[PDB]
């Protein structure tokens, strides 16, 4: 329930400075190695948790390539983790795969979203 | 950038843009209807929404209307809020956003909502089946989108950018300042829309006659007689147009409706008579050309026909200027012919 | 009625119809698209169409003849057909162009249109007909890694790795004397065949076909080709079936018959005596179904096919028909026997007495070319005729009752549940 | 002068060669060794593979003990 | 009550009463449709299941089906169960019940079903379009029905005894001894009913030419000729018909299909070119007719169409007899025209 404009802004504001970028993105390459998603053939955005109004947009509006190739990510993930294996090291996700694709659809609809809410709330200077 | 304004004392304001882009120029058939469809969505700078709060707070609406020579954006608003509305319709023209989940959500249901509200009425099905076999390829075009060719999105952004051109657009203001109105449409983005070139062609619009056509359809039943008029005779159909659905004739008992649509390179006169069942509005329609073939006189209804067109130009403030004084008489030539609804109990064209 | 005569290397099987308008010879080989590698799949299907070239059929054409080839998994057959008194035309042509003169069908410019015509066809089958692709892969799953496992069609991943010298080498490997049947279908007779086919010394090739390694071994599975974007659910479901020359031949053939062919849009289909009716109508569960009984060389196939647009009751559907298999072990009733027996003898009446002399060549040339001979239509109408409301009950708890199952679907199928619930559907509880 | 074999008919021929009908094993090894009489640079890797394992293959008499 | 039989050492027999009942003879628009879909329903002494479940016991079935001239009730079965079968058929013809409960049950879905899965094919909407454009109320008529005339229950049965008379009707029997079919279509119900009139007339049927129509349709596209076909002039277009189609032409790549609607008073040869875009369709049919407006020397066809005559003719057995032999050129004179689907893009007539 942090919106995702709160982290893209700590996180554009972290990759911008110079000095705490190269202190900050080390230890967050290790951190995304260690968690092991990608082991089991998942990008970051199909982690994103879709039981909300903002993530249903999104996925509405993703693409119909992008949703199959979800959807089937989604699948054998969960086929990888009943049988209590990993996928074989050439099915792993790579770095330069890992993209965040989700991410300006998720963008586009909270800024909808908050405008809404900032519409809703106004009040005009008489 | 033809930037004109009649001014009044007068409360409400309206404004309107009137581009040469409709169903006329339609590169696939209905992409004046997708690109009218879209064109109070979001723009870069503003969101659909916030146009919509922010013209409310504001006092005035807006309005995308779609006819075969034109699409037209109207504005209408309380008087002293006009550089706001001006740079809204600016921005309208300029830079709209043109996004899929816009096409997939708001103006594709909402096309489709237009498409199945026009097609229940047989009398618009009639008028554009009549158009179509007058004019094949030029007027003939449909006015909305029914998916029969599929339109995608790049087709609406090279239709924009084909028709939303500085010299092909009119600034139409009423009750507003036209030294503010011509201030305000440049210092926008009006004034740095690409100066393209004008669609409208100077030529005639290539008719064709005698032509036929039957479509079957559930409910109303609609026989329809349509002939193509030129520049110098649209006077004369004006006045029978009148003539016709006035109390001058023995006819309108007979005759649902008639008009005539105007263009600048001529226009079409249409006559629809319908009814639910096939056996009156057959024998109406027969009666309607086996009087019309023998002649009518139509300088009784000159006076009448002079009053309904003022009162159908006072909106307006481009109108045809016709003379309506050098008209007498009408004996009907040649002429197209549509069908609609029980097509096998209502009459052929050679049986007229 | 049929006759059938062995030369010198051909054997030769006629069925003379003297109330026939047209006359029809051919050669069925023995080897359909189950002696194929999953490499060259769709050989057969390239000389299907090879044959039926638009540069060999006008030959055909201009001497009033009309061609017609036919790809399945045992057999596969060439036919020409055309009038009674032209019948040495067609042996003619069916000689100097398919048997002997083979070099210019399979010309370059004539292999590369034809190879690309037969890639749009199948591209165009796997993506708009829906229950012949899952009968398909029902047959792709049930008899997985072993020869019957094969689309006759071929498949476009192996059509476009095929060239002419496949077909040749196909067939030198399988177009022999050892291989093929003569057939003579239409008011032919017999003796004129004969004597026109040793009045030509004809002769195809002289070698013998490679045995396969391995027979066809039915192996209980599913697949799942799910796609959401389809309006309705097809659903192929089958056990192991009897083979040909099975003494359950005919016992599989009215056990299919007993629960038949339904469609829920005519309405004397919907008036049958299957008592599966009244438990599908009452929420309309399917829109159609057909019970097969499909034989083949090695093994069989015995099931059903559905298209359904109810595709939140699939599962219901499996169910009700599946408890009506279970009635075949326990209480199959003497009036469903009589019934299917019935209908039974009127659809291989309608199967085999047709006017189409195609057709007959087609089924002749199979089953001569299987068992060597014909059973007649009146010795397969006794041996239907002798069936008995036990030996459907014995042939049910062999082949039926609690056996492993072939799933294929393809559409909205994500209410059709997993393998485990329909194989467990197989055996009710004794209730 | 004997030209190079289809290509489908020997893609994969290590993990088919034992489901093979085993008459066209036999019109499979002769003309590998028809095609070995040419210049070595003339012949694709995909039958070099497969002249390999028809000699040197586990196969057969090189089938492993267990 | 003309009864013709043919025997055969066989197991199957088939009945088969034809009645001149089809759309070509319908009063009101598709009630022959109606009557078709009406035929095996309940009698008054006997049910619509008793019959479909005795037929199952006795090893039949039974089928009706509908065409522009016939409605054909057939009734495959088992050789020697005959006087069951000829007195189902008689019942079905003299006395069936005609409740409006098996009309709104089963008889109007079954109907909607029928239309509803014709309507999605455009090239039997093309083939429609073209005989009405071609005949206008005779043969013209439409084929099923799609309730834009209103068909009562009342109009079914007045249909059903306007046709089902006993000069209106023949008895032809594959695989029946003929001695036993005539004394069994006596000592019947085909005895009592009405000795009416022969409907079919032996005029002609006062066909259309240069006639053309367009309709909208969304996915694949057809482009239709038509061309009507006196009674001399019927072999030399079914000789057409059948070199058009095969290898013999260089248009048989183009052409999607050609056919040859015969009947006892001339026919209609039809021809569709379809697939699912408009260049391909409008390329393909501007080259059938401009090589079709060029000679065609049809004598190479003349065996294959005996070929393909006697084949079409072992399964019907309505014999016309036609020559063949003085088939020698083809040239394309004035034929109607029908575009379906993207027809905006569909070349007119005009063009052709
Ligand atoms: C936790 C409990 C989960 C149980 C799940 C389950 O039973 O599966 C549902 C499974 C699926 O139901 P379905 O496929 O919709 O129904 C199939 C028809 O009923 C046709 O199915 P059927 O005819 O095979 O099953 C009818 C069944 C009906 O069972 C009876 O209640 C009698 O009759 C019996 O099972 C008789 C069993 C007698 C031995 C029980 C000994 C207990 C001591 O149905 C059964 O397996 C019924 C078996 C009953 C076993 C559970 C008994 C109560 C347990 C408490």
């Amino acid at each position: 329930p942090q919106s995702f404009t709160s982290i893209a802004r700590i996180g554009d504001y972290i990759l911008k400075s110079p000095v705490l970028s190269k202190l900050c993105v080390p230890v967050a390459n290790q951190f995304i190695n260690l968690a092991g998603y990608k082991k089991l053939g998942l990008k970051f955005d199909d982690l994103i948790a879709e039981e909300n109004p903002i993530m249903q947009t999104a996925l509405r509006r993703l693409p119909e390539d992008e949703s199959y190739a979800r959807a089937y990510r989604i699948i054998r993930a969960h086929q990888t983790e009943l049988t209590h294996h990993l996928l074989p090291r050439n099915e792993w996700i790579k770095a330069q795969e890992d993209v965040p694709y989700l991410l300006p659809y998720i963008l586009e609809a909270e800024a909808a979203a908050k405008e809404k809410d900032e519409l809703d709330n106004i009040e005009v200077s008489k | 950038l033809t930037v004109s304004a009649r001014d009044a004392p007068t409360k409400i304001s309206t404004l309107a843009v009137k581009v040469h882009g409709g169903s006329r120029y339609a590169t696939k058939d209905g992409v004046a209807h997708l690109l009218n469809r879209f064109n109070f969505q979001n723009t870069n700078t503003r969101s659909a929404l916030k146009l919509v709060r922010e013209s409310e707070l504001l006092g005035g609406t807006f309005k995308s209307t779609l006819d075969r020579e034109y699409i037209t954006l109207k504005a209408t608003f309380l008087k002293d809020d006009l550089p706001y509305y001006v740079n809204a319709l600016a921005d309208v023209l300029y830079k709209t956003a043109f996004k899929p989940h816009e096409l997939t959500e708001s103006v594709l249901p909402a096309a489709r909502y237009d498409y199945a509200v026009a097609e229940q009425c047989p009398v618009k099905s009639a008028e554009d089946q009549l158009y179509a076999i007058t004019f094949r390829k030029g007027l003939g075009n449909p006015l909305l989108y029914d998916g029969v060719e599929r339109v995608s999105l790049q087709d609406i952004k090279d239709f924009a950018d084909k028709v939303y051109t500085k010299e092909n657009l009119e600034v139409s203001g009423e009750n507003v300042v036209e030294a503010d109105l011509k201030r305000f449409v440049d210092e926008s983005l009006l004034s740095t829309l690409p100066a393209g070139k004008s669609l409208v062609s100077k030529s005639e619009p290539k008719f064709f006659l005698g032509e036929e056509n039957r479509v079957r359809f559930i409910g109303d039943s609609v026989a329809a007689i349509g002939i193509p008029v030129n520049k110098a005779s649209l006077a004369q159909y004006e006045v029978l147009a009148n003539y016709l659905t006035s109390a001058l004739s023995e006819l309108s008992g007979l005759i649902s409706s008639a008009k005539l649509d105007k263009f600048t390179d001529g226009g079409l006169f249409t006559l629809f008579v319908r009814d639910q069942d096939s056996a009156v509005v057959s024998s109406n329609i027969k009666k309607i050309v086996a009087d019309l073939k023998k002649g009518k006189d139509l300088s009784p209804a000159i006076n009448y026909t002079k009053l309904k067109n003022a009162v159908q130009n006072e909106s307006v403030s481009s109108p045809i200027e016709l003379n309506f004084d050098a008209v007498k008489d009408f004996k009907l030539g040649k002429f197209n012919y549509v069908a609609v609804g029980d097509v096998s109990n209502l009459p052929y064209l050679d049986e007229l | 009625a049929e006759v059938t005569q062995l030369s010198n290397g051909i054997v030769v099987a006629t069925e003379h119809n003297p109330s026939a308008h047209t006359a029809s010879v051919g050669v069925v080989f023995g080897s359909g698209a189950a002696n194929e590698n999953p490499y060259n799949n769709g050989v057969s299907n390239l000389w299907k169409n090879i044959f039926l070239s638009k540069e060999n059929s006008a030959v055909a054409a201009k001497e009033g003849l009309a061609l017609s080839s036919n790809i399945s998994r045992d057999f596969q057959s060439y036919i020409v057909s055309s009038l009674p008194g032209s019948t040495d035309k067609s042996l003619d042509f069916l000689n100097q162009s398919f048997i002997q003169q083979k070099a210019n069908l399979l010309s370059s410019s004539n292999f590369e249109a034809t190879k690309k015509s037969v890639l749009k066809q199948v591209q165009d089958f796997e993506e708009n007909d829906h229950p012949n692709r899952v009968l398909e892969h029902l047959h792709s799953t049930a008899f997985q890694n072993t020869p019957l496992s094969l689309p006759t069609r071929g498949t476009l991943e192996s059509l476009e790795n095929l060239v002419v010298a496949d077909l040749e080498s196909f067939a030198n490997n399988h177009f022999l004397n050892s291989n093929a049947v003569v057939v003579g279908t239409g008011n032919i007779k017999h003796e004129d065949l004969v004597n026109s086919i040793e009045s030509k010394n004809l002769s195809l090739q002289t070698g013998t076909k490679p045995v396969l390694k391995k027979k066809a071994a039915f192996l209980g599975s599913e697949v799942r080709l799910r796609d959401d974007t389809l309006p309705k659910a097809w659903i192929s479901l089958a056990v192991e079936g009897e083979p040909v020359n099975s003494p359950n031949y005919f016992v599989a053939k009215l056990a299919a018959q007993i629960f038949g062919s339904y469609n829920a849009f005519e309405p004397a289909s919907r008036l049958q005596g299957i008592k599966l009716l009244d438990n599908i109508q009452e929420y309309q569960l399917c829109d159609n179904f057909n019970h097969f009984s499909l034989s083949y060389k090695d093994s069989g196939l015995w099931g059903f096919s559905t298209a359904t647009r109810n595709v939140t009751m699939i599962d219901d559907l499996i169910h009700f028909t599946l408890k009506q298999w279970n009635r075949l072990t326990i209480s199959v009733t003497d009036t469903e026997v009589e019934r299917a027996k019935s209908l039974l003898k009127l659809q291989l009446g309608q199967l085999y007495e047709s006017g189409n002399p195609v057709n007959d060549a087609n089924l002749l040339g199979a089953e001569v070319l299987i068992k060597g001979s014909k059973l007649s239509l009146g010795e397969a109408f006794k041996k239907i005729d002798a069936i008995t409301v036990k030996d459907v009950k014995a042939w049910a708890g062999k082949r039926l009752w609690d056996q492993d199952i072939a799933i294929a679907g393809t559409g909205q199928i994500e209410g059709l549940l997993d393998y485990m619930r329909i194989r467990s559907d197989m055996s009710m509880m004794r209730w | 002068q004997t030209k190079a074999l289809s290509k489908a008919t020997l893609t994969d021929l290590p993990e088919r060669w034992e489901n093979m009908p085993n008459l066209e094993q036999k019109e499979i090894a002769d003309n590998l060794t028809e095609r070995q009489k040419l210049p070595w640079k003339t012949l694709n890797n995909e039958e070099i593979k497969a002249a390999w394992y028809i000699s040197y293959g586990e196969w057969g008499p090189r089938r492993p003990v267990h």
